[PDB]
Formats: structure tokens, C-alpha cells, sequence
């Protein structure tokens, strides 16, 4: 409770309207009932199945109030490929974060290239049956952190390469006293 | 492909008296249901997702979760169902084929009779949607 938010997936009560690569059959965007008993907007992606995969989501711009050092948290969980119907082999269990500093706030494209690798996010945890009555804790946590940032704001951008994978909550905040 | 979107509201004449609406929606379709919203005149309505019995009596249970909270009308609400068999969301909804599904809500409309546990729009409005899933 001493850092400032710079986006909370959580928040928005419309949709997110993140731009993906491709807009159809790669990430998705589903609402759930989280932790909190709450409706909120998810991303998420299952093309297990389907070879080469280079799924890519791209949030809105965010503002990084002056911060040089920005943290990134990431909510997810990961389904157990072997739990889906025909599915025999070793399972996906990454995926990979990105950014891309701009003063832009209106960037129309994803440019692949463009976008700096943060790290390859593993999957402490896979699940194979849905959360039917409580939410039980069980999704992975990871946050890593970007800077010195330059620029007036910056885009985070997620790579599946064939995962069945959910981005429950994107949490993007600075640290207000360290 | 994405279904058409169900405004939850009175002025919403998708809902028979008889049965209200029933829709037949596919596995890998997509449905917003989305809060009336005003920039006019104020609704509030909780929205849940329940079994059988509770959308035949329009009653809640304590521990039932609303899919959408209607409580903020000049604010764009919405949920977004994906008819999925298998989520990738531990926290996302399934659902199987030639199964019945029911949305209700037994809030009344109005600011006070939000938390309402039975009775309602599902009662008196027939605001009340069954999806047979997978079926003709
Ligand atoms: C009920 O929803 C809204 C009121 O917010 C209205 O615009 C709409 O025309 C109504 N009916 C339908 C089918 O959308």
C-alpha cells in the first residue's frame, strides 16, 4: 500500500480494447469473477494444438507520471494442456513480456521488432479443473521492473507461443518511497 | 462469432412475459451483457448467473456472485461470456453442450432494491435469459 498505479486491468468496467496480433484465433478478451467476487477484463489464449505460434497483445499507452522505474505485475493462470481433448505432448509453459518506450499514445500497429524483451514468465503452477464456488489463491504471480524510463509513457507487450494461458490481472505501478 | 449484445434494461423488449429470452448459443461464441447506461433516467440492476430453481422462484443465494453490477448507470458496465469448454482461466466460466444455462435478476430497478434477494425485474419483467448451449 505505498505505490501509485499507473494501470490496473482491474479497473476498467467496459472492456480493455487491447490491440492484438492476430486480432482473431490468438488472444482474446473474456470476462471473469475474480478473487474479490468481482467482474473484471481478462486476456487469454489455448492454440496448443496449432504449430508456430506468435500470438501477440498490446496494452493502451500508459503515462509514467515522471517514474524512471516502473513495476510490472502480472496475474495468470496456466490450464495443463494434457487436460484438453487430444493434446499428448509436452506443454508450453512461458510466455514473454515486452515494452516499447514512446512518446506516442496513439501507436496503431504492433511493430514485433520494435518491442524489448523484459523476460521470458514462467509458470510456477498449471490447473486442470475451473474454480467453481470460492476463489482458492492458486495463480502465479510474477512482477519485473523497467528503467531507466526516457520517455512521457510506454507500451507492455505479451508473446504466446502456444500456451493455454489467462492473463487474470495486469498491474503496472511505481514504488511512491521506495 | 460474437453474439448480439443484451442490454439489461426495462425498455428491452427481448424478454417475453411468457418465458423471457432464450437464446442458442455455440461453443466458441462470444455475448456482452452490458448495464443500461445514461448521460435520462437511472436503472440498477445486479446481474447473476443461477441454476434451475432459483431462475424458476427469481430468488439469490447469499453466496452467489453477480456477473455484472449495474450499480454505476452513467458508467460503461459490461460482461463478456465466452462459451468455452475448456478455459484457460482458472476464474472463467465452462460450459458443456445440449446444457441449460439461466442469467436473472431480482433487484427491482431501482437504487434501493438493489440487493432485493428475490422477486424483482425477474418476477415482474421477465428479465431472465436461458441459453441452450449447443442445441437448435
Ligand atoms: C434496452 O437497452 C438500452 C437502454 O440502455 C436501449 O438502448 C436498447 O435499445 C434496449 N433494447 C435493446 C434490444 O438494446
Amino acid at each position: 500500500t505505498g505505490e501509485v498505479t499507473l494501470l490496473d486491468s482491474r479497473s476498467v468496467q467496459g472492456e480493455l480494447g487491447w490491440i492484438a496480433s492476430p486480432l482473431e484465433g490468438g488472444w482474446e478478451e473474456v470476462s471473469i469473477m475474480d478473487e474479490k467476487n468481482t467482474p473484471i477484463r481478462t486476456y487469454q489464449v489455448c492454440n496448443v494444438m496449432e504449430p508456430s505460434q506468435n500470438n501477440w497483445l498490446r496494452t493502451d499507452w500508459i503515462t509514467r507520471e515522471g517514474a524512471q522505474r516502473v513495476y510490472i505485475e502480472i496475474k495468470f493462470t496456466l490450464r495443463d494442456c494434457n487436460s484438453l481433448p487430444g493434446v499428448m505432448g509436452t506443454c508450453k509453459e512461458t510466455f514473454n513480456l515486452y515494452y516499447y518506450e514512446s512518446d506516442n499514445d496513439k501507436e496503431r500497429f504492433i511493430r514485433e521488432n520494435q518491442f524489448v524483451k523484459i523476460d521470458t514468465i514462467a509458470a510456477d503452477e498449471s490447473f486442470t479443473q475451473v474454480d467453481i464456488g470460492d476463489r482458492i489463491m492458486k495463480l502465479n504471480t510474477e512482477i519485473r521492473d523497467v528503467g531507466p524510463l526516457s520517455k512521457k509513457g510506454f507500451y507492455l507487450a505479451f508473446q504466446d507461443v502456444g500456451a493455454c494461458i489467462a492473463l487474470v490481472s495486469v498491474r503496472v505501478f511505481y514504488k511512491r518511497t521506495k | 462469432i460474437v453474439l448480439e449484445p443484451i442490454y439489461w434494461n426495462s425498455s428491452n423488449s427481448k424478454f417475453l412475459p411468457g418465458q423471457g429470452l432464450v437464446l442458442y448459443p455455440q461453443i466458441g461464441d462470444k455475448l456482452d451483457i452490458i448495464c443500461p447506461k445514461v448521460d435520462g433516467q437511472y436503472e440498477y440492476y445486479k446481474v447473476y448467473m443461477v441454476d434451475k430453481d432459483q431462475a424458476d422462484r427469481c430468488t439469490i443465494k447469499k453466496e452467489n456472485t453477480p456477473l455484472l453490477n449495474c450499480a454505476k448507470p452513467d458508467q460503461d458496465i459490461k460482461f463478456t461470456i465466452k462459451f468455452q469448454e475448456f478455459s484457460p482461466n482458472l476464474w472463467g466460466l465452462e460450459f458443456q453442450k445440449n446444457k441449460d444455462y439461466y442469467i436473472i435478476s431480482t433487484s427491482n430497478g431501482s437504487l434501493e432494491g438493489l440487493d432485493n434477494q428475490e422477486g424483482g425485474v425477474c418476477q415482474t419483467r421477465a428479465m431472465k435469459i436461458l441459453m441452450k448451449v449447443g442445441q437448435d
